[PDB]
């Protein structure tokens, strides 16, 4: 129970209705004091697996961890930096670039991916 | 045994003209039907609105069973064809032609919400305002 | 008024000789996927990310009106051609018209139907990247984009 | 001035630097290397106005106040200077570049922008191009604020 | 690419690009699109060499021509949309020096800069010594003289 | 004219009906923080759970206190906004939001004309009047610049 750390329980859209496939959307039991999950179209109810129903903003998944596949380390008009040590790979010449995309989060801050095998691993510095 | 070395190799043949037609009948893994539940159903070319070009009707087990619509592919293939390869009991490859290739997707036993009361008029309307006393009215 | 909170997400479509906007919903209804997961996948094909959607939710939400094919068509014609009381005709003609008139680069026939369902769904999956903001605006005078 | 501004770069990349006050992380690292690159020009501007003789045509013309400027003389005998469009640095044009022939994201003073060379020396090809955009931006705004006024 | 070296697609015609961070494979074969030549550097290096240019000093009584160079494969036609995913050395003199100097990542490199002149900028000599509206004038003039 | 919106790092809603037994265990200290708060009507007010987190950056330079936030908003939107917070001995901020109802009329009469939109649904709809509308300390429509300078 402290200031520090971080949350991040994976929001849940899809578990769409199974009998008509269809979308589903929170519903109350008043009887039971319980969230439900009904499609709309349907008398189909099913219980929930978590109070959460929805999220908006999160000030920074810098969300670096994903997107920029492997596969960017091919590209010849990409800069590549004798800066070394794949963090997991014992070898030198990543591959990098600066943030791209519009939010580019105003971040200058250099994104590395690595291009030798015994790894295809991204980091930061 | 195959786990650890084997080689096996059989004849391979195609009949000059079968005694019919072979077409496929694809369906959505998300769907993940199991024909092991199914103990009858019938096939009809869906026509009474308006042959060989209409779409198809899946109707399985009685008429509160599952109803499909199957859509034909526009053709079995544009530069190659598709081939079934088949073990007989003598121990030898048959080879099959493919005719036709049909998509066939579920449909709801029952759902219907239908547009032509004043459900276009309720849009008009729609400040998102209600959603489960409508489907209830019905 | 009280509607969500923020239209800013209520995607619709112009269609060539259609007096009115229809939403994207309404033409993949036209195309007969009524599951909704079905469109959900011809829009995106990675609904492991969350975000995604829930930018088309209320695009969704916006569908219930309309519920199957033929009717889905039906609103089609009425909003797109002179009024005709005819209802099938309005439903056969508008047919056609996703049929020559719509994307007609991907095809025009029956027989390629599904091939234009992925291709709008494309639309609006480019779309979304960008309105995600993780995809350039795409710049009006490159020449790569001219002929 | 060069070296210093791949160690304004390296700042940035480390992710060290901090913005001003009232403004983003780029709009600080671009005044930033504006203030640098401008300054530069005047100092060597400066210097190259040192230099001329006083029997020269050329600081002359200037001197009397006949024709051109002192900035002229800069551009002639020291250095063109920094291009730009709309006020700002040539812009990535292509994705994230300004040219194919640079990397990509060079902001360094000459993949994207400011001219080493005197008109003297002559524009290497890459220069001469980019010169074309800012000589263009002249160009334009003849034609349309002629019409504008006209109004 | 091999492919297109080895002309099984017309050179010319096939456009084939690449983009990467976002999986796509977009190839154009329409007419309209603008293309120039450039020579193909491999290896760090440039795959034209020399014997390729006495075969070039032999035309004068020989059927070698310029439809061989494309047929050697040493040269390729890259147009706008294509010429944004390459890396492109400016001179053989760069591409040459090079160690830790820049890159060495190149693609392709230019038959000579100065191709980037359209007719009549051509005519007018040392154009970089000029200041680039200067440059303008010149073009419309010369355009304008008689002979 | 700063609104909740800038300072507001996210928004979460949660369905938890019981305090006493929050969906966050670590969160169920304010809550015995809070059991004198209108205990009588809990079982009136809606069982939805609005919670909101605040990035401690933007709270530092508005220099704003998080009972003065709450103060606001109470009253802005009215006595129907109950609100509780967060401890401020902490480097994080967060706020918890429920909605109170009209309670005596509640019966359910003819139909309760709200046309029986979820509650939740509504509570969306104050989150987004919540984010846009709410101008603590922005005193005015200045967009969001202000610039200060000093002038030799
Ligand atoms: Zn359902
Ligand atoms: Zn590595």
């Amino acid at each position: 129970m402290e200031p520090d750390g971080t949350y991040e329980p994976g929001f849940v859209g899809i578990r769409f209705c199974q009998e008509c496939n269809n979308m589903l959307y929170p519903k109350e039991d008043k009887e039971n004091r319980i969230l439900l999950y009904a499609c709309r179209n349907c008398d189909y109810q099913q219980e929930a697996d978590n109070s959460c129903i929805y999220v908006n903003k999160i000030t920074h998944e810098v969300d670096e961890l994903t997107q920029i596949i492997a596969d960017v380390s091919q590209d010849p008009t990409l800069p590549r930096t004798e800066d070394h040590p794949c963090q997991k790979c014992g070898h030198k010449e990543a591959v990098f670039f600066q943030s791209h995309s519009a939010r580019a989060e105003d971040a200058m801050r250099l994104y590395y991916v690595c291009t030798a095998p015994h790894c295809g691993h991204r980091w930061t510095e | 045994g195959p786990s650890s070395q084997n080689v096996t190799e059989y004849v391979v043949r195609v009949p000059k003209n079968t005694t019919k037609k072979y077409n496929i009948m694809a369906f959505n893994a998300a769907d993940k039907v199991n024909f092991a539940t199914w103990n009858q159903a019938r096939l009809e070319r869906d026509l009474s609105n308006k042959p060989e070009d209409q779409p198809w009707l899946l109707r399985v087990n009685g008429k509160s069973g599952r109803k499909f619509k199957g859509i034909k592919k526009g053709g079995v293939t544009e530069n190659t064809s598709y081939y079934i390869f088949t073990q007989c009991p003598d121990g030898a490859f048959e080879a099959f032609p493919v005719h036709n290739w049909y998509n066939f997707t579920p449909l709801a036993r029952h759902r219907t919400l239908t547009a032509e009361e004043a459900e276009e008029e309720w849009e008009r309307r729609n400040k998102v305002l209600n959603h489960f006393s409508i489907m209830q009215q019905r | 008024g009280a509607k969500k909170s923020a239209i800013g997400q209520r995607i619709v479509a112009t269609l060539p000789y259609i007096k009115q906007e229809v939403p994207i919903i309404i033409v993949f209804r036209a195309l007969g996927f009524v599951s909704d997961r079905d469109i959900l996948e011809h829009i995106i094909y990675d609904f492991e990310d969350p975000e995604m959607m829930e930018m088309v939710k209320p695009s969704l939400d916006e569908a219930f009106v309309i519920q199957e094919q033929n009717v889905a068509l039906n609103f089609i014609g009425s909003r797109g051609a002179k009024p005709g009381v005819t209802k099938e005709k309005r439903i056969k003609y508008a047919k056609e018209v996703l049929q020559k008139e719509m994307l007609p680069h991907v095809g025009v026939s029956d027989f390629c139907e599904t091939k234009k369902a992925y291709f709008l769904g494309y639309m609006v999956h480019r779309l979304l990247l960008a309105a995600l903001g993780r995809r350039e605006l795409d710049d009006r005078d490159h020449y790569g984009n001219k002929r | 001035a060069k070296q210093d501004v791949i160690e304004v770069i390296e700042k940035a990349h480390n992710n060290e630097l901090e913005p001003t006050p009232g403004n983003t992380l780029r709009q600080t690292f671009e005044n930033q290397v504006n203030r640098i690159l401008n300054d530069a020009r005047d100092k060597t501007g400066s210097s190259a106005q040192k230099s001329l003789s006083e029997y020269n045509n050329f600081k002359s013309m200037v001197v009397s106040g006949a024709k051109g400027s002192k900035i002229n003389i800069s551009q002639v005998i020291a250095v063109v200077g920094q291009q730009n469009v709309e006020g700002k640095r040539i812009p990535f044009g292509f994705k994230h570049r300004t040219l194919p022939h640079f990397i990509k994201d060079d902001y360094g003073p000459e993949s994207r922008g400011f001219v080493e060379n005197s008109y003297l020396a002559g524009l290497t090809p890459t220069e001469f191009f980019f010169h074309a955009m800012g000589g263009r931006e002249g160009l334009i705004d003849t034609a349309v604020k002629t019409a504008e006024t006209g109004y | 690419r091999k492919l297109r070296r080895q002309m099984d697609i017309i050179v010319s015609e096939v456009s084939m690009i690449r983009d990467i961070r976002e999986r796509e494979i977009r190839i154009y074969t329409d007419a309209g699109r603008i293309c120039r030549p450039l020579l193909i550097v491999e290896k760090q290096k440039l795959l034209l060499k020399k014997r390729h240019i006495d075969q070039l000093k032999e035309r004068e009584y020989n059927n070698y021509s310029w439809q061989d160079l494309v047929a050697s494969g040493v040269v390729e036609y890259i147009d706008t949309l294509e010429e944004e995913t390459v890396m492109l050395a400016m001179t053989p003199d760069d591409l040459q020096e090079k160690e830790v100097a820049y890159c060495s990542t190149y693609t392709h490199c230019e038959i000579h800069p100065s191709m980037i002149l359209g007719v009549c900028a051509s005519i007018i000599p040392f154009p970089d010594h000029n200041q680039s509206p200067r440059n303008t004038y010149q073009s419309a003039m010369g355009k304008q003289a008689m002979g | 004219h700063t609104t909740l919106r800038k300072v507001t790092a996210n928004t979460a809603i949660y369905y938890d009906p019981n305090p006493q037994s929050t969906v966050v265990a670590e969160d169920q200290e304010w809550v015995n923080v809070y059991y004198e708060m209108p205990d009588f009507d809990v079982a009136r007010i809606s069982p939805w759970l609005l919670r909101v987190e605040l990035d401690r950056k933007h709270m530092t330079d508005r220099k704003l206190t998080m009972e003065q936030i709450a103060e606001k908003i109470n009253a802005g939107f009215g006595d129907d906004l109950n609100c509780i917070f967060n401890d401020d001995n902490a480097e994080k901020l967060v706020l918890r939001i429920r909605i109170m109802n009209s309670d005596e009329n509640k019966m359910q009469e003819e139909e309760e004309v709200v046309d029986k939109m979820d509650d939740d649904v509504f509570l969306r709809c104050i989150e987004s009047n919540m984010l846009t509308d709410m101008t603590l300390q922005g005193i005015e429509q200045i967009s969001k610049v202000y610039m200060h300078l000093p002038q030799t």
